[PDB]
């Protein structure tokens, strides 16, 4: 019984850990993504504030 | 009282007549606001009248290890 569950404990946890490291990526480019947004509109308010 | 008021409005209108700035100011005044900007230019910052900014970042390598089960 005791090693029964063990084939059964390592296909639950291999699938959940392999796809956090499909998650853990995936927020690393849209937060490279927001701040290449934003940073384009950081660089052009120092003009509008310049001038001024 | 408003024959001593327009004669506020005269003096005006000659001190809008000007052709080379700043007459009672000398070397005074363009000595003072030419440093004074350009202390809190350097305290503002090094940027171009119309040079738009781009550029580029690197992000992390997303590298892999190895662990031995099953």
């Amino acid at each position: 019984i005791d090693l029964e569950k063990s084939q059964q404990a390592l296909v639950q946890k291999r699938h959940y850990l392999f796809d956090v490291q499909r998650n853990n990526i995936a927020m690393a480019l849209e937060v490279t993504y927001r701040e290449r947004l934003h940073r384009v509109y950081k660089e052009i308010k120092n003009r509008l504030d310049y001038h001024i | 009282v408003q024959k001593l008021f327009v004669d506020k409005i005269r003096e005006y209108r000659t001190k809008r007549q000007t052709s080379g700035g700043p007459v009672d100011a000398g070397p005074e005044y363009q000595q003072d606001l030419d440093r004074e900007l350009f202390k809190l230019k350097q305290m503002y910052g090094k940027a171009d009248m119309n040079t738009f900014p781009n550029f580029t970042f690197e992000d992390p390598k997303f590298e892999a290890v190895e662990k031995p089960q099953s």
